[PDB]
């Protein structure tokens, strides 16, 4: 079986700059009869199937923008995006079709935009009365439209730092403005919620000091 | 234009069976070889199997991990491709793609259908408002949302205003609670002035449990 190995696993490049991704095959995919390399490149955006970009190592698929190009031969190949656009954020896969069963794919390279630092807007949401009737209280903190992806969220209840009772998730990089958003949920019992100020404290590159967003249950 | 529409994915217990379908248009179906490819959540692409045309013997071949358990077939009179999956294992959990391009350059892909193999039972979500307030607004914009709690399996679809509201929406990746159930939030940012006009409703569909919930999201 021909094993395909991609590098790097992720690459961040400024808008309009060059992005290059590497693919190596465990054996040559160049056919000597013709002079063709049996290698293709695909682009996959979130929630979509992969899209064919390049085949025969260097032929662009019909309709693919000119900024996508492929090169290389034998065992080592590269895909180049000559001027990275915000919409090009995607995972890119190489694939060999030289030795069928089985066709094999590389592990993918995530291409991201590098942009200027953007601090998050921080908002907080109290639990609904409807959820409180069920025995649990979820408090939600939202960090909207920030860059880079790394952010620290700390929950405090009556100024006491919490651990082990929150979960968070982060969006994929926005194809338009190249930022991220993050949602963190603090889950407590109704009883615990009723016995105590609820605060989300956010630390992020784009901030000079931590931002704390909070409310008083008494006035929701 | 070529079209490949898949259906048939869902939740199935280990050792169970499932049939996937791929309905085609826009090319001569009887002349096409087809491949199935799968992608486990957050992972790479894995070939599953191939079926030839009847002219080339209609032969099938399969990736080693599914050989003996999966069967590919085609119904040329309905222009539909199938994958019959037997003796299902947890590691078969994936999005399954039908593809075509004959030399194996995968130029056309269906949209994907998710197969989840698990012994846990289906459970529909509870849906709670994330109410806008003085604590969710900055610069003339306000955030509001819905919290979709305690469901199994993935996925849920969250719409706003029955699909009429699309700009400014962030639906976050679900988190897996220690209970084995998923939760997610969907937030939308709107002009603050529109909260004095407009009703905002989140429409939550959890097809595995036949659960649909519409929750009005009012300021607090």
């Amino acid at each position: 079986d021909i094993v395909m190995t991609q590098s790097p696993d992720s690459l961040a490049v400024s808008l309009g700059e060059r992005a290059t991704i590497n693919c190596k095959s465990s054996q040559s995919v160049l056919y000597s009869s013709n002079n063709k390399n049996y290698l293709a490149w695909y682009q996959q955006k979130p929630g979509q199937p992969p899209k064919l970009l390049i085949y025969w190592a260097s032929t662009r698929e019909s309709g693919v923008p000119d900024r996508f190009s492929g090169s290389g031969s034998g065992t080592d190949f590269t895909l180049t995006i000559s001027s990275l656009q915000a919409e090009d954020v995607a995972v890119y896969y190489c694939q060999q079709y030289y030795r069928t069963p089985p066709l094999t794919f590389g592990g993918g390279t995530k291409v991201e935009i590098k942009r200027t630092v953007a601090a998050p807007s921080v908002f907080i949401f109290p639990p609904s009365d409807e959820q409180l009737k069920s025995g649990t209280a979820s408090v939600v903190c939202l960090l909207n439209n920030f860059y880079p992806r790394e952010a620290k969220v700390q929950w405090k209840v009556d100024n006491a730092l919490q651990s082990g009772n929150s979960q968070e998730s982060v969006t994929e990089q926005d194809s338009k403005d190249s930022t991220y958003s993050l949602s963190s949920t603090l889950t407590l019992s109704k009883a615990d919620y009723e016995k105590h100020v609820y605060a989300c404290e956010v630390t992020h590159q784009g901030l000079s000091s931590p931002v704390t967003k909070s409310f008083n249950r008494g006035e929701c | 234009e070529v079209q490949l529409v898949e259906s048939g994915g869902g939740l199935v217990k280990p050792g169970g069976s499932l049939r996937l379908s791929c309905a085609a248009s826009g090319f001569t179906f009887s002349n096409a070889w087809f491949n199935w490819v799968r992608q486990a959540p957050g992972k790479g692409l894995e070939w599953v199997g191939r079926i030839k045309t009847n002219t080339d013997g209609g032969t099938t071949d399969y990736a080693a991990p599914v050989k003996g358990r999966f069967t590919i077939s085609r119904d040329d009179s309905k222009n539909t491709l199938y994958l019959q999956m037997n003796s299902l294992k947890t590691e078969d959990t994936a999005v399954y793609y039908c593809t075509t391009g004959h030399i194996t350059i995968l130029d056309y892909w269906g949209q994907g259908t998710l197969v989840t193999v698990s012994s846990a039972s289906t459970k529909g979500p509870s849906v709670f408002p994330l109410a806008p307030s003085s604590k969710s607004t900055s610069g003339g914009t306000a955030a509001l949302g819905c919290l979709v709690k305690d469901y199994f399996p993935e996925p849920v679809t969250v719409s706003w205003n029955s699909g009429a509201l699309t700009s400014g929406v962030h639906t976050f990746p679900a988190v897996l609670q220690s209970s084995g159930l998923y939760s997610l939030s969907s937030v939308v940012t709107v002009p603050s002035s529109s909260l004095g006009t407009q009703t905002y409703i989140c429409n939550v569909n959890h097809k595995p449990s036949n659960t649909k919930v519409d929750k009005k999201v009012e300021p607090k």
